[PDB]
């Protein structure tokens, strides 16, 4: 399926990604296309942090869902 | 029964039973020279008991050379008998006494024994004594440019505390059952290897909280570990670690053993081969002097420098020394052994006062044991030195110029200084040039600038001054002060009181600095110091800047062309708390002393402002309205403080005092755990009042408690300063008063157009008129932490301790209270005597002329474990423009008044660079983006003009010179650096 | 000083934020109101706050005073204007830009932290009821974010 990840400056990445897929290989696609290391990539869905070890099915991810990219901060 | 108002700097470095084990300790000091009188008042100005002198020897001239309590009047008349007269006034707590023989057993009455100016088997003898009786015993020699100091405190020396550090302490993540220990997220401990801690407040292992401290294995910056667990429990669940300090036993050899096998300290490793020549060069230079009737070598003399290098050669071979002598060092040794520099007699008495101070209180870490010091690379080469011009003159520089020459004493007596501050580096750096004949001569000059007044706790590290002149200006009596003790300097010297910033370069102009020599900082500020560095930069004057604190100190030189400024590196910061932390959630006392004084603030000093700028500005309220960030906020406060909270009497103070008590203690407290409940969860799930958050708990008002009723009192008193009332203490009034009060009801709220301004308004109006209240003005609170007769520092350690019990924090006295809010620096006289002793050490560079980079040292340097360094200055970083070596620093572009077009013109066909951007002080005169209309406007004008209009205020008379930074692109657009421009008016 | 201030606004320049404009108050470099648009997908959608922004004489030694001008109804704002960041506080760096200030700026407003808040009541309605807060901060962005 395709998803959309909007960053910190208005820019909308488009994916290509399955419901299986983990949050790992997510943020390494991210990596891959933006240079931004996993460590710093805070990804959200409807007000729930994407953390490391799950898949995207495990957060009801659908057809063409929408994510954000932040940084982290905490504080 | 410490006299707190006179110990207050130094109780902060020691503290209260360091000093109460100090005031019964005696202290006797054998030697009454430079060394000598500068320990003896290094020590009277600790606090000791008693301080006894003894010296015997008659006065002679060259002995001014070091000596501040001699004059011409007193030769041939014994040092010590002149010399207490002006001792005992330095201390009223610490007489001071003078024994005429020494016998053994007198030495039974004295805790520690200082010995300086005695020879080597008197030093054997009074050793083999004092250490089989657990005496501590210090040895000090001062020879030209070398200093040795010997310590010796017994074989069962106990010391507590071994870096005067406090305990390391953190916050627990999760505990293992292996013992190991984990911080929270990105934080770290900071502990070593073999360090003890105990644990408090784990959930999930009890057993870690009983105290008993264990050894760490320090597994990362993160982590570490105890060892095994496993009776105790399976994983713990946060809580807290802190540091055990435990006392150390360190054992000492005495004087006799340690001369076959010493154990020195090296001050710096990249000169490790010298201290072995040392060690062999003083016992040489005793048994010269015992070979000659106590006469040390002749200044620049060749028989007398080969019969030493014999004596120094019979002596290693003697010894079986496996080291190869220097003939170099021992020669120069042995020429400058008659030297007396009073640099290094204020750096070995601060060293040794240091020593003695450890000895009496059994603190910090001592020298362990021999200490050999040499600055040689101060050595003159601009002047021709010999035996004939260093010869003595019968003069009171004997003693100086046996090691630097006439010639250079010349120099030294033409010198033009700035000194800036008047503090107790101030004092030292007077008394060090005093002592040198520092602007003596014809054309010299000293100027001395302070606008600060002697206050009571000043006089404890400044001893030129005097309980007589507490309340006056500190730059005329140091300069009388010093005047006294060198009578040559009346009318050399020049005192003002003007505060060393932007508002005082009509004072201290181009026509002041342009006859000047060097530049001294004794600030205690950031913002001045930078404010100096640049103005030495921009008139390229030598500066020495230096630092304390507490027991540390930094000293740093700034020459021109050659090393960069003192403001291009910024390494201390401070440390602000984060918002949320100390609005809502405490964790530490600190947090509480920040949060009172923000209270203390904003209940005394923000709305008495506002309600006296609404009485003076005609237009306050519409002014107001359209830039104060809460006008609604100002409003009531003017409303609050004017009509509706206006007390009549102390009766409604005591009232407005319990009902503040009610609002901020009990009814905030309900609000935050209504919407918080001890018992909610965050959005992990894990309970919310967990780690760093503490669950608070409101308060109940009860009149018996102490903490309650000094809060009460102080906000009162607080409160009938601002409204000009009588306030009394006695508990009767308060106890009647607080009987008849009724508590509001307080239920906490769940919540659930543009009126705003109609409401503004309403309240507004409602303000009286302004003329009707004339000459009604109200007192604001100005903070002041050193009087105790004002209920400042009482009311912040009352609310500290309350909103520590709220949170159950350990509550701070009122003395930790006051270090932390008032932001007092801890400071001490040892300190300061080193730092003065290190810049003028780099003073007689900076009078040579030295061109290398390399001789000239940054020092630094740490008192509580005996840490000395020294490194070279970073050198002014270079650049490249327009293919020319261009200095980053101290290099400038020199203009006429021209217009600015004339200036763009200038830099694109000389420099061939595209000026961007042109500002002069806080203002932007010229930038590539401002719309087309605006430049041509400003174009056509001169620079004076353009400033002139830009900053609506004319150019003053003294006004001579304008810096201009500006920034501009090269012709492809990249970015370069140029060094500012410096318009001549 | 003088020189950073002057690179930061030229790579600013320089650099569209496209959603940020900073630039000093008349012709002083040490107050700057900058301004923020209110992110798409947020309650603040099509919305313009304003910040004071005023340069410590020791910058970038020390942090900038940034307080939000505009009034807005947010978890970790009070009503002061004062904004809750580390970045201001302690983690302030050499090495910081108002660039990224406003970057972070932007990312909270996209994504609240009430798990440590400065609004105490209205970090307990997001968590109880996100309805009444979803609604509360669309009143708020229109009635002050809005003209
Ligand atoms: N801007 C300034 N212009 C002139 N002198 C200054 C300036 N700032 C500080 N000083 C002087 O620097 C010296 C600082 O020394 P020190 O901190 O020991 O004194 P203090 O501030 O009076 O004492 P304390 O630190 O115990 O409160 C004082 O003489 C103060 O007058
Ligand atoms: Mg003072
Ligand atoms: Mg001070």
């Amino acid at each position: 399926m395709q998803i959309f990840v909007k960053t910190l400056t208005g820019k909308t990445i488009t994916l290509e990604v399955e419901s299986s897929d983990t949050i790992d290989n997510v943020k390494s696609k991210i990596q891959d296309k933006e240079g931004i290391p996993p460590d710093q990539q805070r990804l959200i869905f409807a007000g729930k942090q994407l953390e490391d070890g799950r898949t995207l099915s495990d957060y009801n991810i659908q057809k063409e869902s929408t994510l954000h990219l932040v940084l982290r901060l905490r504080g | 029964t410490i006299d707190e108002g006179l110990y207050s700097r130094q109780l902060y470095v020691l503290g209260h039973e360091a000093m109460k084990q100090m005031s019964q300790s005696n202290v006797l000091i054998i030697g009454c020279k430079g060394l000598g009188v500068e320990i003896a008042k290094n020590v009277c100005l600790a606090g000791v008991k008693s301080v006894t002198l003894y010296d015997p020897q008659p006065t002679r001239i060259e002995d001014l050379s070091s000596q501040y309590f001699l004059t011409e009047d007193d030769i041939g008349v014994p040092r010590a008998k002149v010399t207490v007269s002006k001792l005992a006034e330095l201390n009223q707590y610490v007489p001071v006494s003078v024994v005429d023989e020494l016998s053994t057993e007198y030495l039974k009455n004295f805790k520690c024994v200082v010995v300086t100016e005695t020879s080597l088997t008197k030093q054997l003898e009074i050793n083999d004594f004092t250490h089989k009786n657990h005496i501590a015993y210090i040895a000090a020699d001062s020879r030209g440019l070398f200093g040795s100091i010997f310590c010796d405190f017994g074989e069962n020396f106990i010391c507590t505390d071994t870096d005067g550090n406090e305990p390391l302490t953190g916050m627990i993540a999760s505990i293992t059952d292996d013992g190991v220990v984990t911080m929270l997220e990105e934080t770290r401990h900071g502990l070593e290897n073999g360090d003890f801690v105990k644990f408090t407040e784990v959930k999930g292992m009890p057993g870690l909280n009983d105290g008993t401290p264990r050894k760490v294995e320090v597994k990362g910056p993160y982590t570490f570990s105890i060892g095994s667990v496993k009776d105790l429990g399976s994983a713990g669940y946060n809580g807290v670690f802190t540091q055990v300090k435990v006392p150390t036993k360190i054992s000492f050899k005495s004087l006799r053993e340690s001369l076959k096998d010493p154990e020195y300290v090296y001050p710096d490793f990249g000169k490790m081969m010298r201290p072995p020549q040392y060690h062999i060069a003083f016992q040489a230079l005793s048994a010269f002097a015992d070979a000659h009737e106590g006469s040390l070598p002749r200044p620049r003399n060749d028989i007398d420098a080969a019969e030493f290098f014999e004596f120094c050669k019979k002596i290693a071979s003697t010894l079986q020394f496996d080291v190869e002598l220097d003939e170099k060092l021992i020669k120069e040794i042995s020429y400058q052994a008659r030297g007396d520099l009073v640099a290094m007699s204020a750096f070995l008495g601060g060293a040794v006062a240091q020593e003695v101070l450890k000895a009496t209180t059994s603190k910090f870490y001592p020298l362990k044991q021999y200490f050999y010091f040499d600055s040689l690379e101060s050595l003159p080469s601009s002047v021709t030195i010999s035996e004939e011009t260093c010869k003595p003159r019968g003069c009171r520089y004997d003693g100086q110029i046996a090691v630097f020459g006439s010639e250079f004493q010349e120099k030294i007596a033409s010198l033009s200084t700035f000194l800036v501050g008047a503090g107790a580096i101030g004092c030292e750096m007077l008394k060090n040039w005093a002592m040198m004949g520092v602007a003596t001569g014809e054309s010299g000059h000293i100027s001395v600038t302070d606008m600060d007044s002697i206050e009571k706790s000043n006089l404890n590290r400044q001893f030129l001054f005097r309980p007589r002149d507490v309340g006056k200006l500190k730059s005329e009596c140091a300069s009388t002060a010093v005047s006294i003790m060198n009578p040559s300097l009346t009318g050399k010297i020049t005192s003002y009181q003007e505060r060393v910033g932007p508002e005082s370069e009509g004072i201290f102009g181009d026509e002041f600095f342009e006859k000047l020599s060097l530049v001294t900082n004794a600030l205690d500020n950031v913002e001045a110091r930078m404010y100096v560095d640049r103005r030495c930069v921009f008139f390229e004057k030598p500066l020495l800047e230096s630092g304390t604190l507490g027991t540390k100190g930094n000293t740093q030189v700034v020459v021109p062309h050659l090393t960069e400024s003192y403001g291009s590196s910024q390494d201390p910061p401070e440390k602000s708390f984060p918002i949320c932390t100390l609005k809502n959630f405490p964790n530490r006392i600190e947090h509480t002393i920040a949060w009172a004084r923000d209270l203390f603030e904003g209940l005394f000093k923000q709305p008495i402002d506002n309600v006296n700028m609404y009485l003076s500005s005609p237009n306050f309220l519409e002014t107001s309205l359209k830039t104060s960030s809460n006008p609604r906020e100002v409003l009531e406060n003017i409303r609050d403080y004017l009509v509706t909270e206006k007390p009549l009497s102390f009766e409604e103070c005591i009232m407005w005092a319990r009902l503040q008590f009610d609002k901020f203690f009990n009814n905030n407290i309900q609000q935050l755990l209504f919407n918080f409940p001890k018992d909610s969860v965050t959005s992990t799930g894990q309970p919310f009042w967990s780690g760093p958050k503490r669950a608070p708990t409101p308060l109940s008002f009860d009149i018996h408690n102490r903490e309650h009723f000094d809060f009460i009192v102080a906000a009162a008193s607080l409160y009938a300063f601002n409204y000009g009332l009588k306030s009394e203490t006695d508990p009767a009034i308060y106890e009647r008063v607080l009987a008849g009060y009724n508590p509001p009801p307080f239920a906490p709220k769940s919540g659930i157009a543009n009126k705003d301004k109609q409401e503004l308004k309403s309240i507004a109006d409602s303000l009286p008129p302004p003329s009707s209240l004339v000459g009604f003005r109200l007192t604001p609170a100005e903070f002041e932490k050193d009087d105790d007769s004002n209920h400042h520092i009482d009311f912040i350690t009352a609310a500290s301790n309350l909103r520590a019990m709220n949170y159950d924090i350990t509550p701070a006295d009122r003395f930790k209270t006051k270090f932390v809010a008032g932001k007092i620096v801890p400071a001490m006289c040892t300190s300061t005597a080193v730092v003065s002793g290190l810049v003028c050490l780099e003073l007689v560079k900076l009078v040579d002329g030295k061109k290398k980079i390399e001789e000239y040292k940054n020092g630094f340097f740490n008192l509580a474990i005996g840490l000395f360094t020294f490194s070279d200055p970073i050198a002014s970083p270079k650049m490249k423009v327009n293919g020319k070596e261009i200095d980053k620093i101290w290099d400038r572009y020199n203009l006429p008044d021209c217009t600015l077009q004339e200036l763009i013109d200038y830099f694109q066909k000389e420099e061939g660079l595209e000026v961007t951007m042109l500002s002069s002080g806080v203002s932007l005169l010229y930038a590539n983006f401002q719309p087309p209309k605006k430049l041509a406007e400003r174009l056509p004008l001169k620079i004076s003009e353009l400033v002139e209009q830009i900053t609506k205020k004319k150019l003053e008379p003294f006004r001579k010179h304008l810096v201009l930074e500006i920034c501009c692109d090269d012709a492809n657009g990249e970015d370069v650096e140029v060094p500012f421009i410096c318009i001549k008016l | 000083a003088l020189k950073r201030i002057n690179r930061e606004l030229a790579d600013l320049g320089k650099d569209p934020p496209s959603s940020s404009s900073a630039g000093p108050v008349g012709d002083d470099l040490f107050h700057w109101q900058a301004t923020i648009m209110g992110p798409a997908d947020s309650p603040y959608a099509g919305g313009v706050f304003f910040l004071s922004i005023h340069f410590p004489t020791d910058y970038p030694f020390k942090p900038p005073k940034v307080n939000f001008t505009t009034r807005i109804y947010h978890p970790n704002i009070n009503s002061n204007g004062s904004i809750c960041l580390d970045i201001l506080r302690d983690q302030w760096s050499p090495a910081l830009t108002i660039s990224k200030v406003l970057l972070s700026i932007s990312s909270l407003l996209t994504d609240p932290n009430p798990d440590d808040p400065l609004v105490p009541e209205i970090a307990h309605v997001y968590k109880t009821d996100r309805s009444r807060y979803e609604l509360s901060a669309r009143e708020w962005t229109r009635k002050y974010a809005i003209g």
